[PDB]
């Protein structure tokens, strides 16, 4: 399956110089609105979500009413 | 030199394919109020108390066991 992948991959024409770079950029841009996407959880209202920080624990002082709060993805 | 050009990218590709593989299987999810421990069976278990977070964890070494 690698070689598949191998193929496909080295089969991409060898466009001039600018197709590279916008390839690139697109890619940039997928990831950051991937982690825009990502970077608010699953929320039910009757369900104050609230931050978890990553240090020191649940934010006992955080109370989250109702309300935008962003989780900082993995934290 | 096209035909060098396209195994180079395959190679390239390849080990980029290979190395998403392996950092994808070095992370866990240990849902909070599940405190995780690490699975280390290198040197064990963590009394460093490796709780909730997706702490790198090394493959073939630490599985994660997700602790409530």
């Amino acid at each position: 399956m690698a070689q598949n992948l191998k193929d496909l991959a080295g089969r991409l024409p060898a466009g001039p110089r600018g197709m590279g770079t916008a390839l690139k950029l697109l890619l940039g841009a997928g990831a950051v609105a991937y982690g825009v996407r990502e970077s608010v959880f699953t929320v039910e209202g009757g369900h104050r979500a609230i931050f978890f920080n990553r240090i020191g624990g649940v934010q006992q002082d955080t109370i989250l009413a109702e309300g935008l709060h962003f989780r900082i993805p993995w934290f | 030199m096209a035909a060098k050009v396209f195994e180079s990218i395959g190679k390239f590709g390849l080990a980029l394919a290979v190395a998403g593989g392996v950092v994808n299987s070095a992370l866990y999810n240990v849902d909070a109020g599940h405190r995780a421990v690490i699975f280390d069976r290198f040197r064990g278990v963590q009394d460093i108390v490796v709780g909730e977070g997706t702490h790198f964890l090394i493959p073939w070494v630490q599985k994660p066991i997700i602790f409530d």
